């Protein structure tokens, strides 16, 4: 599977939760940030690594981060 | 030439059987899960 | 502390004075890099060998076989006056022999005490205490050996007469 | 301060200790290379130009039975051209080699400080057993081998300038 | 029986067994049938240069190529030369040749390749060599052309009164 | 990633001063700095007598004016050994 | 579903991509899944008695497909007119007409006709035979063997050498310039005084005879009585047949410089004194480290102690001697490096300066020498730059490395990239401006009009070799000058005979074709240095994307996002600068 | 010129440096 990462920077935007085509990513409460949450990825096993979560994220440095691994049929969009 | 009997001995081994033999095998390695 | 054979030198560590043939006489440190029971069960493989090579050498000018290829006085010329085949057939003989002694082991599978192939037939050693006498005496005879069938087979090569022709003709009033 | 150098300074790694020590160290040499490494070389040199000194001059009076038959009349550097075409200065190079194989080993010795500069332990007469005689009798075998290197350079040089040899350049 | 044109190996098998550990055969006669090999292959190498020599002499202009003589003189003349010499000194001196006297030196204390027998027809082979190189020089063609035949009937008579003994082990 | 060895009696050389500590100069550490300035003089001119006296190489050119010539490249590290000793003070 | 056994990651894949990935990444044994830095050592090294077996193969190949087809001996008996055989040729789909066609070479069946010189070094280097050409091919299968067996051996668990051993710098570096180096060229300098020069003179010597056929008349005692002199005496003469007795010197070691004037290579008795003069000075140069007797350098004290007191250098080179050691792709980048240069060197000193005998009148093996040595250069110089790029990415510690050359070179990555882009630019659109110049005055019927710039510079050193062409009159072109003056009595009258003829590639006319393709050739070597530089230090990061260390050096992309990050990897700048290597070979 | 005896002794190195690579490479595979 792909490894995602949300760092300590993340603004809770919710904007990568929304682009994410396969939720894989969802919001839990953290005190962190004035928005009172943050990203979240238990789901990464049904992420394609299409990085959609990438584009939507405004932090200067995109607080979701998508490492792209291992392949599985999840991984790779096959629906075959 | 000496020994002009073995061009026509392996060339024809080393280049269709030695392929298809060590294909055939690689095939079967890396198909195999166990 | 410091070796018996060369006083200035210090005793190598893994000799001990333990093995026959014992003065602390290592002084190219061979024992650290190298195991001692292999050492020691090659100098008695070539002692004995240089042993039956230094008998053989006097014993092939003074008699000899009754056919042509074998009367040769000279060793050296002799091994290519024989028949070839016979050579590789003691070579290959000897490899029997090889592979019988050291139960089909070599190297580090080898080490049954160096040196000793258990050929022992007759019962010439009655008493222990007279086998460690001859275990001295043969690494003794078979070091002396070494050196001496080294130097009548180059005394073949230079003399070109065999080693007893070697001693008793040398060129004492000629250059 | 030095004893046989006044002006210049004590040498620094040489002590009253060691034999033939006069505090004779103008270019501080010792500090450069080590002082077991310098201590064991200047003895290997005491005892090769002692042997030598002392050779150059048995030779002049006298010849082994034969030599002269093989170099006609070559002396000193000479007869060393004639005897590597025999086997001679062969002979003795090998021989020399080996025992300087086990000397390689007893430098290493020396260098980790196991073993003395220069003491192989050969004493076949015990003529240093009292160990102040030990002191002195080392004294005076670097003071004479320190002579001979100096000798043996200048009956060699007397050869080459000459062709006489030691004790003929005397009575030529 | 004999010994191959070109490459000169034994050519047949044709208790004196020839199988490797019955082998009656010496060393010495091992090493006479491979310098006896390398005379045939050199001395069946003499109508190359016929044939090449004849090739220079018919062509429109005609030039004797001194280089490719003398190469030819040195590739294979030189060669067939030190072969026969060696047989010669292994048949007058004897085991002493075949190692028996040590590594091949200087002042060897061997009797010379000189005294034996077959010795003759080396000193005709050294002559063919000289006229192949002198007629080379001249410009001679026919010169070349007798001169290597010299040495191939010189180099066969060797070999007919040598016997050498083939050793196909 | 593993410890990387180096040979017994490795020390440390690493310097910011004005020159480095005499222990880069291994065995000439404890040379005095008159000693070096005296052998650099003498290196470049025998050194440079020994090149000149052979420019014009023959077939048979002296072997101790080559070895001698050698001094040259020599003396230059002999004497920035001496700059280096004069600045430890010594 | 277990093939790629070194990457669960891989095996575990569904897809084709398993097959290909694992294929692709077999070798990268560092990336491997558990792999220890011991066992990433000794499989090394074991692969690398491997590659050593298979080029001992490869040449016993060549030797053996030779002395079995080729025409060795008829080529050695008339080299500049026979055409060398590679080897024969054994495919049942040629037709009467194509094996007819290929039955040159003065054999009875189609061939390859070989250009690789591997003729020419034979004759060379004294094989004569098919017999020697054969025994040469045997030997290296033997010795293909002992380095298999090596390969085995150093895998077994008491021969395991450990990593105290692998970074044993200093043993390594003094046993390969005075054994692998030093004492191999000196090796070579024997095999030239004893088989090649006594071949080369008519005079047969092999192992039949080469300890009773001394390769000097005197013998062994000019050399031990320092008249080494007398071992130039009584040279090669001019009128010498290669391979024959006449015109036959007994000389083993000259500098007469120049080239043989039949063969038009140089002279082997120049080669044999040049392996054993750099055989000397690599076997000195071999005992600079210490190893265990406390003479010699650390390599730690010597990189420490070099930073320049001005500062300007930072740190200077303290902790690049922990950096190397521990990093196999420095190792790799520098090794590379140093190749590619050499094999570049190769290429060119092997056309000007040919060594072998009646090559340079082998204009289809020089074409294919020179071209296949450009082509591993520019292989062996991209290479180099790729590994300091996996080096930065995956070696590179900035903790252990602070304010050193390598930090610094990090810190104003910016202004180097930047001034390769310049260079580059300027370089390019001035080169091709020329050039356009140039063709379009041509075109327009006007070729005087054309912007002709001599190579002065590269003509003033031609001429400061000697070369009168362009009447520069500099060093050794000036006949009274202290260059000329101090070479006269050894190389210079062979040097300028040579470099004045105008038969060889030695210094070849230049004017302004040649100098507007050296600058386009500074282009393309600056423009592929500029993509793999940018490669190799933007490896780590960009703007663009900073954590790109984080993953790794070969990944597609990061996605459409930021404008966009097609090729935004290492490895992508290495894909891009191999078409500028492609280029620039070309 | 090579004897077929000559070729045939080429192939039994060969096949000796054969069995030595699969030998290594069965050792570098583990
Ligand atoms: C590199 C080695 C190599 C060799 C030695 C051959 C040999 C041959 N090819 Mg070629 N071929 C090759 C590679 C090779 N091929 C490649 C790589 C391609 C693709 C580009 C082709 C494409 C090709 C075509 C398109 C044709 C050939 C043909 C031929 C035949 C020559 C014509 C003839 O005399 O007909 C006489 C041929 C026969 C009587 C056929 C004999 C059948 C053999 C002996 C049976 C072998 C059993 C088989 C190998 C079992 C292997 C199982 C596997 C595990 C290895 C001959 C058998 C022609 C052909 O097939 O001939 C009919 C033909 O039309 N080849
Ligand atoms: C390297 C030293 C060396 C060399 C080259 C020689 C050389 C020679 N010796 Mg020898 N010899 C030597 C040392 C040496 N000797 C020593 C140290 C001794 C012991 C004292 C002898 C004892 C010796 C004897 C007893 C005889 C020779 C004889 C001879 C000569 C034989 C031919 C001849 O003159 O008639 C020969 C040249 C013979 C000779 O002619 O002496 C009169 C002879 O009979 N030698
Ligand atoms: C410690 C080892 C050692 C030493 C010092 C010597 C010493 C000598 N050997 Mg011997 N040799 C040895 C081992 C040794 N050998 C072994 C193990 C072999 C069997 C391969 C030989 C085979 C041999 C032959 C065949 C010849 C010598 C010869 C010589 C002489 C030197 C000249 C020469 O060509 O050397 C060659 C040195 C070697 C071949 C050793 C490798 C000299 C007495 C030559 C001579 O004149 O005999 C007295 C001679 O022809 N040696
Ligand atoms: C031009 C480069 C260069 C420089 C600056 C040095 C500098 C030095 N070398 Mg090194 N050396 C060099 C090249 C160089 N070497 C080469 C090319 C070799 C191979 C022949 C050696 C082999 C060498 C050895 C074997 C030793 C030195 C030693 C020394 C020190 C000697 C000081 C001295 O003579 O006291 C007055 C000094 C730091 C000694 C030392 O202590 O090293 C640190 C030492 O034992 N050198
Ligand atoms: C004298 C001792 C010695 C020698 C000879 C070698 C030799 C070698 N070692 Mg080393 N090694 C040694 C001691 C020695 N080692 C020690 C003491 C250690 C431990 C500290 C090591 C540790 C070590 C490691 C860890 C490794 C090696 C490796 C190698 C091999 C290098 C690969 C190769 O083919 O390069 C050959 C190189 C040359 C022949 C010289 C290059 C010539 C330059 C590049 C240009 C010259 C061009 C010239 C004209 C050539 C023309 C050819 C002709 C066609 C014209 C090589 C066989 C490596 C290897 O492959 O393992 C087997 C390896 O990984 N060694
Ligand atoms: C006049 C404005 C200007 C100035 C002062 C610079 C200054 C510089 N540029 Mg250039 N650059 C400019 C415009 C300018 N740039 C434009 C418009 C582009 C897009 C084509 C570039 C593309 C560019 C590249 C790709 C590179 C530079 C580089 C450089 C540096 C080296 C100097 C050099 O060789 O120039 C080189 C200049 C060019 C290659 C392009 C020239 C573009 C035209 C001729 C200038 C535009 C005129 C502008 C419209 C003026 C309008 C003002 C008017 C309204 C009053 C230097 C910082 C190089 C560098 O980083 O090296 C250190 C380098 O690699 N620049
Ligand atoms: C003919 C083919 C060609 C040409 C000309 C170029 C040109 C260039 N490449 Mg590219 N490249 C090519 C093929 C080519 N490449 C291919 C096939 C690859 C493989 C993918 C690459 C990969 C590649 C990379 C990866 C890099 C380059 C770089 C460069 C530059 C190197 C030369 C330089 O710095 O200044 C030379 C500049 C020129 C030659 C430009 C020509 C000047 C123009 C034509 C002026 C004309 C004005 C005219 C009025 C326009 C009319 C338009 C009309 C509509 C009005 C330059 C822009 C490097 C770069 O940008 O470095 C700064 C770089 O990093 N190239
Ligand atoms: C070449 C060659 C051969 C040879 C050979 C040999 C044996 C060569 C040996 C050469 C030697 C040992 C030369 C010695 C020179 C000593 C000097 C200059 C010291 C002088 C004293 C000084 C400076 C000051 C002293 C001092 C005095 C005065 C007072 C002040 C204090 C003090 C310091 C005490 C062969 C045999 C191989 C033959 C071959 O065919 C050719
Ligand atoms: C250490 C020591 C201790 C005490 C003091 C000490 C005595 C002074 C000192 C000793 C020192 C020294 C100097 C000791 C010296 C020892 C030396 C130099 C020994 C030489 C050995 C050579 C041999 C055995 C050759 C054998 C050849 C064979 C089998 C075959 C050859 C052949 C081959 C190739 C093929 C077959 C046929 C032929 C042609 C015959
Ligand atoms: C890339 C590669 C992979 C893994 C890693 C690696 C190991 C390092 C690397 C190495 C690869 C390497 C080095 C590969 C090496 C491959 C080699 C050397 C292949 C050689 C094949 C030779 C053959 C089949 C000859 C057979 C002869 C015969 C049967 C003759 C027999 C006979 C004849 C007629 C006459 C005599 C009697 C008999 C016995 C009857
Ligand atoms: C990217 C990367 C990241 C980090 C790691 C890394 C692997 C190290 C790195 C790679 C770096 C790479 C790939 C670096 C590549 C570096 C290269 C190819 C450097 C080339 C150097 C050549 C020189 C200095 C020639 C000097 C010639 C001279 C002085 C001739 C002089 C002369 C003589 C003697 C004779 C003629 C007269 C004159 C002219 C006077
Ligand atoms: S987009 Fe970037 S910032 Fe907005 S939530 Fe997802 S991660 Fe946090
Ligand atoms: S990559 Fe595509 S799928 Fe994986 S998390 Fe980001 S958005 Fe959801
Ligand atoms: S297009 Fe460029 S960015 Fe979009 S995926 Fe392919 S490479 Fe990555």
């Amino acid at each position: 599977s792909h490894s995602v990462k949300v760092y300590d920077t993340c603004i809770g935007c919710t904007q990568c939760v929304r682009a994410c085509p396969c939720d894989v990513l969802e919001m839990v409460s953290w005190d962190g940030c004035k928005a009172g949450q943050i990203a979240s990825a238990p789901r990464t096993e049904d992420c394609i690594g299409c990085k959609r979560c990438e584009t939507a994220c405004p932090t200067d440095f995109l607080s979701v981060r998508v490492y792209l691994g291992g392949e599985t049929t999840r991984s790779m969009g096959l629906a075959y | 030439m000496t020994a002009a009997y073995l061009p026509s001995i392996l060339v024809p081994i080393i280049g269709l059987i030695f392929p298809g033999l060590v294909m055939a095998f690689a095939f079967i390695y890396i198909e195999q899960d166990e | 502390d410091m070796s018996a054979s060369v006083p200035f030198l210090p005793r190598p560590a893994a000799l001990d004075g333990s093995m026959v043939g014992d003065v602390g006489f290592d002084p190219l440190g061979f024992t650290t890099k190298y195991d001692i029971k292999w050492l020691r069960e090659s100098e008695l493989k070539h002692g004995r060998v240089c042993m039956l090579a230094s008998l053989g050498c006097i014993v092939q000018e003074i008699v000899h076989l009754p056919f042509e290829a074998t009367s040769n006085p000279v060793a050296s010329e002799a091994f290519f006056q024989v028949p070839a085949g016979g050579l590789w057939q003691i070579f290959a003989g000897i490899g029997i022999v090889e592979h019988f002694s050291n139960n089909f082991k070599m190297s580090g599978s080898t080490m049954r005490a160096p040196g000793n192939l258990g050929f022992d037939p007759l019962n010439f050693g009655k008493n222990p205490s007279a086998r460690a006498r001859y275990e001295l005496a043969e690494i003794k005879n078979g070091r002396l050996a070494m050196l001496g069938f080294g130097g009548m087979i180059h005394g073949c090569f230079i003399t070109g007469k065999g080693p007893i022709g070697a001693l008793t003709s040398m060129d004492w009033h000629q250059s | 301060m030095s004893e046989s150098v006044p002006f210049l300074k004590k040498p620094e790694a040489l002590d009253s200790s060691m034999a033939g020590y006069a505090g004779f160290d103008p270019l501080g040499l010792s500090s450069i290379a080590d002082i077991k490494f310098l201590q064991e070389s200047e003895i290997k040199h005491c005892r090769i130009a002692m042997l030598a000194a002392a050779g150059s001059i048995a030779q002049d009076i006298f010849t082994f039975p034969g030599v002269s038959k093989v170099v006609g009349t070559a002396k000193m550097t000479g007869v060393h051209d004639v005897l590597v075409k025999q086997g001679a200065m062969g002979q003795i190079l090998l021989w020399t080699s080996f025992l300087e194989v086990f000397g390689t080993i007893a430098l290493l010795e020396t260098l980790d400080g196991k073993r003395a500069p220069g003491d192989f332990k050969f004493d076949p007469l015990g003529f240093s057993k009292n160990a102040e005689t030990a002191k002195r009798y080392q004294l005076s075998e670097i003071k004479n081998g320190r002579l001979a290197m100096l000798a043996t350079g200048g009956m060699v040089h007397g050869y080459f300038i000459t062709g006489k040899g030691p004790l003929e350049l005397l009575t030529n | 029986a004999s010994l191959d044109p070109k490459t000169g190996f034994p050519i047949q098998g044709g208790s004196a067994g020839c199988q490797p550990m019955t082998q009656a055969a010496s060393i010495l006669d091992k090493q006479r049938t491979v310098l006896a090999g390398k005379i045939t292959v050199a001395a069946n190498k003499v109508p190359v240069l016929t044939a090449a020599v004849d090739k220079m002499k018919t062509a429109k202009k005609p030039k004797l190529d001194r280089d490719y003589v003398l190469r030819y003189s040195a590739l294979y003349l030189t060669t067939l030369v030190d072969a026969m010499e060696q047989y010669c000194l292994r048949d007058a001196n004897g085991a002493k040749a075949a190692g028996g006297a040590g590594l091949p030196k200087f002042k060897e204390t061997l009797k010379p390749a000189s005294s034996s027998s077959l010795y003759s027809y080396v000193d005709t082979v050294k002559s063919g060599i000289a006229a192949v190189s002198a007629a080379a020089k001249a410009g001679d063609f026919d010169g070349v052309n007798k001169a290597a035949g010299d040495i191939k009937t010189a180099a066969d008579s060797f070999l007919s009164t040598a016997n050498p003994p083939i050793i196909f082990n | 990633f593993s410890p990387v060895p180096s040979p017994e009696g490795t020390k440390e050389t690493y310097w910011e001063t004005k020159a480095p500590s005499s222990d880069v100069l291994g065995i000439g550490a404890g040379v005095s700095s008159g000693n070096f300035a005296a052998a650099s003089v003498f290196a470049a001119l025998v050194g440079g007598y020994c090149t000149g006296q052979v420019i014009p190489l023959t077939v048979e050119p002296n072997p101790l004016f080559l070895a001698g010539s050698f001094l040259l490249p020599y003396s230059w590290a002999l004497h920035v050994a001496a700059w280096i000793q004069k600045n430890n003070g010594k | 579903t277990k093939f790629p056994k070194f990457s669960q990651a891989l095996a575990q894949d569904p897809a084709t991509r398993r097959i290909w990935y694992g294929l692709a990444t077999a070798h990268d044994l560092e990336s491997h899944d558990g792999m220890t830095e011991e066992n990433l050592y000794q499989k090394i090294f074991a692969s690398h008695f491997g590659h050593l077996a298979v080029i001992f193969l490869w040449t016993s190949g060549n030797l053996f497909h030779v002395a079995w087809q080729g025409n060795f001996e008829q080529w050695v008996l008339n080299p500049l007119k026979v055409k060398p055989i590679a080897h024969a040729i054994w495919d049942p789909h040629f037709g009467q007409p194509a094996v007819k066609a290929f039955t040159k070479g003065g054999v009875s069946y189609p061939v390859n006709i070989a250009t690789s010189g591997v003729y020419h070094w034979w004759y060379t280097i004294g094989m004569r035979s098919n017999t020697d050409l054969y025994a040469g091919s045997l030997f290296l299968l033997f010795l293909a063997g002992v380095f298999l067996f090596a390969g085995w051996l150093h895998l077994q668990p008491k021969f395991r050498p450990g990593l105290s051993w692998f970074k044993n710098n200093e043993s390594r570096l003094n046993h390969h310039l005075s054994g692998l180096f030093g004492f191999s060229s000196l090796a070579w300098s024997a095999h030239l005084i004893h088989v090649a020069i006594p071949e080369a003179r008519g005079q047969h010597v092999c192992w039949d005879n080469f300890t009773k056929v001394a390769p000097h008349p005197a013998g062994l005692q000019p050399f031990f009585t320092g008249n080494w002199g007398a071992y130039a005496a009584s040279p090669d003469t001019t009128n010498h047949i290669f391979g024959t007795s006449e015109g036959a010197g007994t000389a083993i070691l000259t500098f007469l410089g120049g080239f043989h004037p039949q063969t038009q290579a140089l002279w082997l008795t120049d080669i044999a004194h040049h392996h054993l003069a750099i055989g000397v000075v690599f076997i000195f140069a071999g005992h600079m480290y210490r190893t265990n007797w406390g003479i010699g350098h650390s390599l730690k004290e010597i990189l420490d102690a070099h930073r320049p007191p001005g500062g300007r250098l930072g740190a200077g080179h303290k902790g690049i001697f922990e950096t190397l050691t521990n990093s196999l792709h420095f190792q790799l980048g520098l090794a590379l490096a140093s190749l590619g240069v050499i094999t570049s060197l190769v290429a060119q000193h092997m056309y000007a300066l040919p060594s072998y005998a009646f090559i340079a009148k082998d204009y289809v093996t020089q074409s294919a020498l020179y071209t296949h040595h450009q082509y591993i250069a520019g292989f062996l110089m991209v290479g180099a730059f790729a590994h300091g790029a996996i080096f930065f990415v995956r070696d590179y510690d900035p903790e252990q490395n602070k304010n050193n050359v390598l930090a610094r070179i990090l810190d104003h990555k910016e202004a180097i990239i930047s001034h390769l882009s310049w260079v580059s630019l300027f370089l390019g659109f001035h080169t091709l401006g020329i050039y356009v110049h140039n063709d379009v005055v041509v075109a327009f019927g006007t070729p005087e009009k054309q912007i002709l710039v001599e190579p002065v510079f590269a003509q003033w050193i031609q001429a400061s070799s000697g070369k009168a062409l362009y009447g520069f009159d500099v060093l050794l072109s000036s006949t009274n000058s202290v260059a000329a003056n101090a070479s006269s009595n050894i190389w210079l009258p062979g040097w300028l005979e040579a470099i004045n003829s105008g038969k060889n590639s030695l210094f070849l006319p230049i004017g302004p074709g040649d100098f507007l393709i050296h600058h386009a050739i500074a282009l393309a070597l600056h423009t592929t240095t500029l993509i793999l530089v940018k490669g190799a230090l933007d490896a780590r990061g960009s703007k663009l994307m900073p954590d790109k260390k984080d993953f790794g050096y070969a990944f597609p992309c990061d996605g459409p996002g930021r404008g966009g990050t097609c090729d935004i990897s290492a490895w992508d700048a290495f894909y891009l600068s191999m078409f500028w290597m492609l280029n620039t070979i070309g | 010129m090579i004897s077929d005896t000559q070729i045939f002794i080429a192939l039994i190195l060969a096949l000796v440096s054969l069995v030595l690579a699969i030998r290594l490479g069965r050792a570098l595979y583990q």
